[PDB]
């Protein structure tokens, strides 16, 4: 049971959440702040 | 542990691309016919593009300019046409107009830089060469050449106004496959460093961690490896056919063992 | 007209390595224990312009080299653009052009396949790669490019494929822009192939140590398959585990 | 316990500790 809960939230980092991709480097590194922010905000919600 | 150095590796290719090949050329392919001119094998600085003589609109969808430099693609597709002055705007991802849903349309998650300038001293007559569909029931595949009658000639007259004026527009389309990537830019591979906290940046691979000698059996076109958690653990050197394991850079908690301090004021940290 | 398919057809999905790992995706492969179409251009000539769909698989064991090359396209006319693909023992030919075939396109051992090359945008050339030895091929259209797989291995059992796992390693990424929605097999003349097709399928990959691809689940194929891609295992312990939905 | 050993376990003690299972970054 702890490996297992271990695993899916590690397994959970990789999930978009409805952003443009899961990488923050290449959000970053894509995109202008105005949206980088929104995008941000989302993948730092569903992580939290 | 804060990164100490920073790696830089890349293939052994030093010739310049032929970016002036389809960036300076004489013709351009119409927007509704636009070629696809595909740069490999080359290093070429972006920054030429980006400062290049005459040049208005030079942005990047999907990218960071000045980024280019450090981020090597495995194949880069060069889609050179000329529209309007009103129509560069339509030539990016998530735009809607003539353009961007009758002869050319970008993909909406497009990662690549748009580069237009004006060119009323070289497509202006009406210049009936260049042509441009006007009618069409649905709305274009991303990357696709369709051919009132729909295909109206373009009206490019000198004596026609910035927005009617003809624009030479150069798309910039970048793949980052697994395969390994050619089209490098100006970086200086520096030396493999080893059991050293650097910055990979292999190819535009950007990490972090220690790279050591690995002991992997990698198939031949087999790039990197991951791990059970999808994790990146080895990338093989563009130049030479090796392979290395990646450590991430240690860390840990700190704690502090102290006595009461109505005592003394002596600590021990762990 | 022999049927049967075996646990042929799976390929590497993709250039990234891994080595001890039970992994799964969704990707386009042959059905498991489905059958194929067994065929025989040259019996009495028949070369038929069959579709393209999603994918098509292909296969041969022969000496004489009568299979010499294939002929996709959407409309298969001049009108558009055409990809043509040639083997010979000197090297490969690849013409995607908008090219005028004649009633009956063969190799002449002359080019009577098209009456005239123009628009031509992509060519490409390399090593050469075309009675027991299977030559497997997986015609692939994705993301505006054209992939091609490969893989050589001696049978003894040319009008039946046989059983067992044999994975297919990529060969070329062509980036052609070819809309392709029918294809037809070129021969040479001076003849037994199969036709199969690709469907969206999960399948449960296992990967060697080495990074081989030894063994493949469908997992749709019956609930023992299903019951075995839920738990992410080859073996399945007594019990009584709940797979799906039923609507 | 066994004064024979690396560890002062017994022969059951050992049995047990054996018959249990067998990133981060
Ligand atoms: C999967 O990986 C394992 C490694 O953990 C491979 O086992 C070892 O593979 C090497 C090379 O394939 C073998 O070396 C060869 O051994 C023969 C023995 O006569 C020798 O004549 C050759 O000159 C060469 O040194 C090694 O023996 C082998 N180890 C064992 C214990 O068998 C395994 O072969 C890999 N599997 C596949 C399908 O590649
Ligand atoms: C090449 O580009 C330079 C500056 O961009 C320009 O001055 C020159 O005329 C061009 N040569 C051509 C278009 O042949
Ligand atoms: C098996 O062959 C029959 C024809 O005899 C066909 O109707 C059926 O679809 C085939 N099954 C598969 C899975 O292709
Ligand atoms: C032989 O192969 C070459 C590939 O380089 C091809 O161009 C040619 O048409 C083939 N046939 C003959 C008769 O040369
Ligand atoms: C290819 O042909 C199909 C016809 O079904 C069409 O829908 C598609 O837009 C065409 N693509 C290109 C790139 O010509």
């Amino acid at each position: 049971q702890n490996a297992q809960a271990l695993n899916t939230l590690v397994k959970q980092l990789s999930s978009n959440f409805g952003a443009i991709s899961s990488v923050l480097n290449d959000i970053l590194s894509r995109l202008d702040p105005p949206e980088a922010e929104v995008q941000i905000d989302r993948l730092i919600n569903g992580r939290l | 542990v804060q990164p100490t150095e920073s790696i830089v590796r890349f293939p052994n290719i030093t010739n310049l691309c032929p970016f002036g090949e389809v960036f300076n050329a004489t013709r351009f392919a119409s927007v509704y016919a636009w070629n696809r001119k595909r740069i490999s094998n080359c290093v070429a600085d972006y920054s030429v593009l980006y400062n290049s003589a005459s040049f208005s609109t030079f942005k990047c969808y999907g990218v960071s300019p000045t980024k280019l430099n450090d981020l090597c693609f495995t194949n880069v597709y060069a889609d050179s046409f000329v529209i309007r002055g009103d129509e560069v705007r339509q030539i990016a991802p998530g735009q809607t107009g003539k353009i961007a849903d009758y002869n050319y349309k970008l993909p909406d998650d497009f990662t690549g830089c748009v580069i237009a300038w004006n060119s009323n001293n070289l497509d202006s007559k009406g210049n009936y060469n260049y042509l441009y569909r006007l009618f069409r029931k649905s709305n274009l595949k991303p990357f696709e050449r369709d051919i009132y009658f729909p295909l109206q000639s373009y009206g490019f007259q000198p004596t026609n106004g910035v927005g009617y004026q003809p624009y030479r527009v150069v798309v910039l389309s970048f793949e980052l496959l697994h395969a390994p990537a050619t089209v490098c830019g100006p970086k200086k591979s520096t030396n493999l460093v080893k059991n050293k906290c650097v910055n990979f940046n292999f190819n535009g691979l950007t990490g972090t961690g220690v790279l050591t000698e690995s002991n992997k059996k990698f198939l031949p076109f087999q790039q990197f490896g991951r791990d059970i958690a999808d994790t990146t653990d080895a990338v093989r050197d563009p130049q030479t056919l090796e392979i290395l394991d990646i450590t991430p850079c240690s860390f840990g908690g700190v704690s502090v063992i102290t006595p009461g301090t109505n005592t003394s004021n002596q600590v021990a940290v762990l | 007209a022999y049927t049967n398919s075996f646990t042929r057809g799976v390929y590497y999905p993709d250039k990234v390595f891994r080595s001890s790992v039970l992994h799964s995706t969704q990707d386009l492969f042959l059905p498991f224990f489905s059958n194929v179409t067994w065929f025989h251009a040259i019996h009495r000539f028949d070369n038929p312009v069959l579709p393209f769909n999603d994918g098509v698989y292909f296969a041969s064991t022969e000496k004489s080299n009568i299979i010499r090359g294939w002929i996709f396209g959407t409309t298969l006319d001049s009108k558009t653009q055409s990809l043509l693909i040639v083997n010979n023992a000197t090297n490969v030919v690849i013409k995607v052009c908008e090219f005028q075939f004649c009633n009956d396109p063969f190799l002449g051992v002359e080019f009577r396949v098209y009456s005239s090359a123009n628009n031509c945008t992509f060519e490409y050339v390399s090593q050469p790669f075309l009675f027991k030895n299977l030559r497997e091929f997986v015609f692939k259209n994705i993301d505006g490019y054209f992939k091609i797989y490969s893989k050589h291995t001696p049978i003894n059992l040319v009008r039946d494929l046989p059983q067992g796992f044999s994975a297919l390693e990529p060969l070329v990424d062509l980036p052609i822009g070819i809309n392709i929605t029918r294809f037809q097999t070129l021969l040479a003349l001076h003849a037994a192939y199969y036709v199969g097709y690709l469907q969206p399928r999960t399948f449960l990959l296992k990967y060697n140590e080495n990074g081989t691809i030894t063994d493949a689940v469908d997992c749709a194929l019956d609930p023992l398959s299903e019951t075995k891609c839920t738990l992410k295992s080859f073996t399945v312990e007594k019990g009584i585990y709940q797979t799906s939905n039923f609507r | 316990p066994d004064p024979s050993k690396p560890s002062k376990r017994s022969a059951i003690e050992d049995l047990l500790f054996n018959k249990v299972t067998l990133q981060k970054f």
